RNA sequence: GGAGGGGGCUGGUGACUUUCCCCUCUUUAAGAGGGGAGGAAGUUCCGCCCACCCCAUUUAUGGGCAGCGUCCCCUGAGAAGGGGCGGGAGAUGCAGCAGAAACGACACGGCUCCGGAAGAGAUGACGAUGAUAGUGAAAGUUGAGGACUUCCGGAGAACCGGUGAAACGGGCAUCUCCCCUGCCCGGGGUGCAAGCCGGUUUCGGCGCUUAGCCGAAUGUCACCGAAAUUACAGAAGGCGGGCUAUAGCCCCCAUUUU
RNA sequence: GGAGGGGGCUGGUGACUUUCCCCUCUUUAAGAGGGGAGGAAGUUCCGCCCACCCCAUUUAUGGGCAGCGUCCCCUGAGAAGGGGCGGGAGAUGCAGCAGAAACGACACGGCUCCGGAAGAGAUGACGAUGAUAGUGAAAGUUGAGGACUUCCGGAGAACCGGUGAAACGGGCAUCUCCCCUGCCCGGGGUGCAAGCCGGUUUCGGCGCUUAGCCGAAUGUCACCGAAAUUACAGAAGGCGGGCUAUAGCCCCCAUUUU
């Protein structure tokens, strides 16, 4: 247990710094070349069975592979008016995915119901 | 929380929240400030801290790092939404042109030493 | 050139080193070893011109009890080293892989020295095996004949299965002490003036590694510095 | 236990087995004539040329004996049974019969005609 | 952080590798990072910018940490960068 | 008279001369150092390795001593003197200091330091 | 395959017979040989199945009147033996050219075998050195050595300077009597494989040539029939 | 008369000489007398009228007496008839 | 004395049977294999210091060396008027030897004189 | 004593005393003998045996061989020469023609009997 | 030119000794001649000849093998190595957590209709976290004196599900049958330590050998050659195929290098 | 293709050991690097450098070497090996036997002249073993009623001597001078065991070494190569020439053979 706690802080560090090893390569020019890092990123969490950080979870396509950064290579809009959802498309191969809000929007409803019912 | 990533002083944080009230050319919403940071007008990007989900406003400050634009972050949705003239709070506005806070923007503009 | 024999005064270690000898081993066989006598050995190395590394010795305990109890007792000393005749504590031995050299499997067995699987585990192992000069000193005819062709077994074995081979007078008084020369000349009466060369050197090569081990902050195969 | 596994014929050593008779009027025992070759070895052989040949005595009933050497220096062992000239009282004179690889074709090339097989039988009863 | 413990379960890529000792001369004296790692072999770029193929088992790397330097060999480094952080124990012997 | 022609270099033995010491308390003779060797020589070479070496010893007044034996066997003599663990109520241990092609270096090298010629003046004086 | 003993009975030439000897050599070391020793000889050849050539012997005269005397003896026996330890006899014996063999040069002289101008007027003579095993029979451990080390000097120049070589037991009495396999094995030890079976036929070489020169009327190797 | 004895005393030239042995095959059977004679080679002259050249010291010859045959070497024959008659010993060995 | 003796007995027939043997091959007409074996003749006669018989003495000519056949090679005459003696020349070299009898012709005139003083 | 190859009957030597005198064509001397053996008229050369010295008719005998004429020899010279005709002994009788003795020299030719 | 990978070949001649073994011959007992371990003999994953028993005497049924080269997938310095051979139907499994839902489809949430409650007619409710609003409603363009709603429950045509390796829909793996094309027919079970014979527990012989041992033989030296007794390894009824470990030289490829 | 003869080449690299030796260097005493027997070192037939003494200080005299390749002679299967280098004069030797006579020529026997004896004038003497008889008289042609002689002794122009290896005449061998042509000038004697030095009999050092030992070192293994440690053989101040013994391969020649 102490041996596989130790590990798991050193596998914290290895999807850290190889992901944002990733980020400042991926501005350069060499989509080739980010690839290839979360590609090993990709890999070796899976191998331990440890989940992505949050903030970089949702900067990878999960179709081709390549780094999204937003503007270059990604298009992301805010759509709100049938559900509340962002979405994010890939310039190089196509793929789309979305993250839809609709647990936290639940909240922002049932916490005006309660406003409305105390005054 | 978790997009934020420089602490913000209390002192200039009335000075985001002076320029934008003095103003009064302004892009409000998610959307808008996007349309605004692509295109290059946006000299000043005004983004809060209180947000709940944090995923609208998180590709904002890593959008004007890239672009080459100024931002900076206030802690409350409401003030900023008042200071824009809305009674309803927005999440972040955008400055076209400051005409009277052209002097004040350059104030703002300290924020790359807090970048570094 | 490495030799292993006990102290007793200072004149025949003044006399080995005058001959041939370069840096020796002290040979503690007894289970009741401390800084005294490792302050007096400093003494006798830097009294003419020498250097000695002090080992410890354990003898005829339990299999895997005394595995546990040598690991503590070998990280205040350089070098250990176990004599057994009894194969299950020479099977035993070689599985801890942090023993240096192995002596002594032709006097308590008086069958044979080593077994054709017992060169196997010495393998990955890393432990080599330490040939005596004590036992032919003081034998009869028959008697000297029946270890030298058990020590002609484990040569062969050695040679094929490339086991670490070091020789010692293991003496005990002032005049036990051989000179490395007829040593050589022994192995090269042996087999080979090639394999008798190579004897002497891995008899030096593991005094480097056991001192350098611990010199510095040295951990597996990986030195810090600066 | 004392068990050794035996080693593959490519490392084995290779062996003749020398049938020889002593041929005179008194009697020999099996520990006289173990003693005597002993002798005869470290004489001729020396201390470094026993275990070159390996000396062992098998068996020995009748004047007959079987003897063991290696397989390169049958030469050397069969001049070191004839310069033993003496024991204490009466002289010694060793007739070797012939050599063979094994047992089996020694027991019936000179000693005798038939074949037992001994080893087998009291090994697996006993 | 960065030690010289857990250096054989440290991701190579993203540190300043430079070659003590190699079978082969031209290999001795390059110095950069570590980009790609496979199971024998490092992906070397230089400050000049030229690509090196590099295998591990004949040469010996000194790695740059926060300011120390260690000295490990390659043989230690046997593994692809997936299994090496699980478990891999490597036993070396200088005969 | 008997005299023998010498051998041509060609023809004659390559020997070298081993110097020793027997370093110890009690005190020994000529004769008794020529038979220690000579009881050593029948042990380790045997009798048929005594004339591959020709052991002769030529000399001893001090501890020190001069050993005869062939070139290419000096590896094996030198093994012989170390084996001879006792002499009949004390120790012994040869201690060799050096091997050479003559007495001449020999007697320089570890022995002494000057030469003496000795060989040559009590032939044609007496 | 040639045999130079002294025969006393019937059982110890039977027993020659049955193990691997083909014809053998009486040996007559006496100054009183006559045709009553020659008539049992033939019956004991004649017994079961054996050839028989019977030989006198000479011992410790002077040189050259040795030389008319032996001459005389020589017409009525086979072959002729001389042995000596003295020089001048040893010198002497070569130069008639009509003795087939000679030996005991090491029990005699004890200082050296053969000399290397010996063995130089061997070689025009043609007068082969027998060797004896009957010396090293009754000797001590040194006395075994010395003997052995003046047989090896007697070797190499026979074996550059290309003298025969013939060996024999030189037997007494019933169990002296050895088998030629260890006497072809004795020789395989001291120097080469090849040059111990070359031996075993200058014994047969000898014993065909010496019997054809009388068998017909054959003077300076020409033969007339017819 | 002609003799075994002084058969090497004798003049070879007017004898009817034979070969039984030789080293060379072809000089094996052929049969004639003897026209001339060098020191180690005879000249024979045979039945059909071939001069034949023959060496002495590596064949044996059958001479023809007056009725008898006397087998003697050609190695006890060596020298030129000159000095053969005055005083040459030769002496063989078969080994 | 006796080995001397024994071996003139010897070489006295070794100059009479090669000899005889040159003149039966000199009428064959082989001129060359008769002068051979009087020149083995001629030089066996010096080593032993031995003389010619007196019948094979005037057959060869001292010059050349070739067998002289009366009429094949050689022309003998008999000249007496001045004095008495007979002439050999052989036909093949040319050289001339002369053998006279003056002092058996001095015997007759001798024996004449007797005659003549008796009568 | 020489020269005399074949030891001649005294019966038969009168033949050949007798043949001469009864055909007396006959040449006389040595030289004349020597020419009519080489011309081949000679049928029979009669030779002396008590010559002095033998060299005058020694050449006789080796000259009939070769040429394959018939001779024979007389004890006495002096006979030879009575027979022939002369009071003076002659060494040597040749005959060239027999006349009455054609009948007797078939007689003579049984020496080549005498001859082998 | 240097670490490495794959493929091929691995003996011949002469001498000694029947005391290295077998076989044959003659001969005053011993001699002469010939032959004598491999590409894997190791591994036991196989088949057949050979044997024995059971059912059957059948290409009627049915059983067994193959779909190669090529191509597909995975791993290394990308030469090379390993595995598999088409389609249809049925059943089970893809845990745990996460996700509306985890293998057939569905229920559920956004859409429409009905019922109940709350606020309200130049006001108030809501709305830049998106307002009346459209499109094949994944996606994308839109962006406000816009503007009549918000919640809960029930029923339904169409479209779409923040997770995870993988989803209103197609995959993956295993097992069993029916669809194919070609060839061959006794089908299973054990196995030479099988099986048979004198013997009748045990033993000897056969099965057994152009090496044929069994208390397990096949030896030593020299040399041309360069393929050589060096590495890995040693027959046990034979043959064929597959896997495994490597010496010497030849051929092919790669990287470093120039 | 097989016995044989002659000529040429005969080591290099790597490892072990200063306990195989020498030399050099540094260095917590031992390590590292380099070198280590030949074509004959054997044989002593030579010379010189090097040393010492005597005479001489001379190319005036005189001394020393060479006349090679080529050619001549002898011996073997006739390739090959061995010996010698022109001429003139003088002396000795070619024994013994044989021959008139044996090394300069001669005496002697056949030829001529003189003296003595014997026989004789159509006779007798002699003569086919040669008669009156000739030729530059060695040799060769001649050959009878041819025909006047035969013997001994002495003196002389021309020609020829049965033997023997070799002769009224030319050879051979040795020794000493005078005739030649070319080159070089101290001439002899001994010799490193010479000679010199501390020493003052004896010993150590020098003479001594790109191996330099001296009671006499130069070792062992593997391999390319094929010239290799195999045959013969082992330095002792160095170099040059000649003789002697032979291994391995290359080149040339012969005989047998086809
Ligand atoms: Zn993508
Ligand atoms: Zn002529």
């Amino acid at each position: 247990k102490f041996l596989e706690k130790k590990l798991k802080k050193i596998a914290y560090e290895r999807i850290d710094i190889l992901m944002s090893l990733a980020e400042e390569e991926a501005k350069k020019g060499n989509w080739d070349r980010a690839k290839r890092y979360v590609y090993l990123a990709r890999r070796i969490a899976m191998k331990m069975r440890i989940r992505f950080p949050k903030k970089w979870k949702r900067r990878i396509c999960k179709k081709c592979g390549t780094f999204l950064l937003y503007g270059r290579n990604a298009r992301v809009r805010i759509k709100s008016k049938r559900y509340p959802h962002v979405v994010i498309t890939c310039l190089e191969c196509g793929a789309i995915y979305r993250i839809p809000m609709i647990r936290e929007k639940k909240e922002k409803r049932r916490k005006k119901l309660e406003e409305r019912l105390k005054a | 929380a978790v997009y934020v990533k420089f602490k913000v002083p209390e002192e200039i944080q009335k000075e985001l929240l002076d320029a934008v009230a003095k103003a009064q050319k302004i892009k409000k919403g998610a959307n808008e400030v996007t349309k605004a940071v692509e295109r290059g007008i946006a000299k000043l990007v005004i983004i809060a801290e209180d947000v709940k989900p944090e995923e609208v406003v998180a590709h904002l400050p890593y959008l004007c790092e890239e672009k080459g634009i100024p931002y900076a972050y206030v802690a409350s949705k409401q003030d900023l939404g008042k200071a824009a003239g809305l009674e309803v709070a927005a999440s972040s506005v955008a400055i076209i042109n400051e005409g009277d806070a052209e002097e004040l923007k350059v104030l703002i503009e300290k924020v790359n030493v807090l970048k570094q | 050139r490495i030799d292993i024999n006990r102290i007793e005064k200072e004149e025949d270690i003044k006399l080995l080193k005058e001959l041939k000898w370069n840096g020796f081993v002290f040979y503690q066989y007894d289970d009741e070893f401390s800084k005294d006598r490792y302050e007096e050995v400093k003494a006798i190395a830097e009294s003419y011109k020498l250097k000695v590394y002090s080992g410890v010795k354990i003898k005829t305990e339990s299999s895997k009890q005394l595995r546990d109890k040598v690991k503590k007792f070998r990280n205040k000393c350089h070098i250990i080293l176990i004599e057994g005749g009894v194969l299950k504590i020479n099977r035993a031995a070689v599985e801890l892989h942090d023993v240096d050299i192995l002596s002594t499997p032709e006097l308590g067995r008086k069958d044979s020295g080593i077994d054709h699987v017992l060169a196997r585990l010495a393998s990955n192992h890393r432990v080599a095996i330490e040939l005596n000069f004590k036992t032919l000193l003081n034998k009869d005819g028959y008697e000297r004949a029946r270890t030298l062709l058990f020590f002609r077994n484990n040569l062969k074995l050695a040679k094929k299965f490339d086991v670490p081979v070091v020789i010692s007078t293991d003496a005990e008084n002032k005049y036990q002490i051989k000179n490395p020369y007829d040593l050589r000349a022994f192995l090269n009466t042996l087999v080979e003036p090639l394999y008798a060369k190579k004897i002497m050197e891995t008899a030096y090569k593991i005094c480097d590694f056991r001192d350098y081990l611990m010199r510095d902050n040295v951990v597996r195969y990986g030195v810090e510095i600066i | 236990i004392e068990m050794l596994k035996t080693l593959p014929p490519t490392l084995r050593e290779k062996k003749r087995y020398i049938a020889f008779k002593i041929l005179y009027d008194e009697e020999l025992k099996e520990g006289e004539v173990v003693n005597l070759i002993r002798k005869a070895v470290l004489e001729y052989y020396g201390s470094w040329g026993t275990s070159k040949a390996n000396p062992w005595l098998v068996y020995y009933d009748f004047p007959y004996g079987i003897l063991r050497c290696q397989r390169d220096n049958v030469d050397y062992v069969k001049a070191s049974l004839i310069l033993i000239r003496e024991f204490k009282e009466k002289p010694v004179n060793i007739i070797c019969l012939g050599v063979s690889g094994t047992i089996r074709k020694a027991k019936i090339k000179f000693l005798g005609i038939k074949k037992p097989k001994r080893w087998f039988v009291i090994r697996r009863e006993r | 952080m960065i030690t010289p413990h857990n250096i054989l379960r440290h991701e190579l890529i993203g540190l300043k590798v430079e070659i003590v000792e190699a079978k082969n001369k031209a290999m001795i004296g390059i110095k950069g990072k570590v980009v790609d790692e496979t199971r024998n072999t490092l992906v070397i770029e230089k400050e000049d910018g030229r690509e090196v193929v590099i295998p591990k088992d004949i040469a010996v790397f000194l790695f740059q940490l926060k300011g120390c330097k260690v000295k490990v060999d390659g043989r230690l480094l046997i593994g692809r960068p997936e299994e090496r952080l699980k478990k891999k124990i490597k036993i070396l012997y200088p005969y």
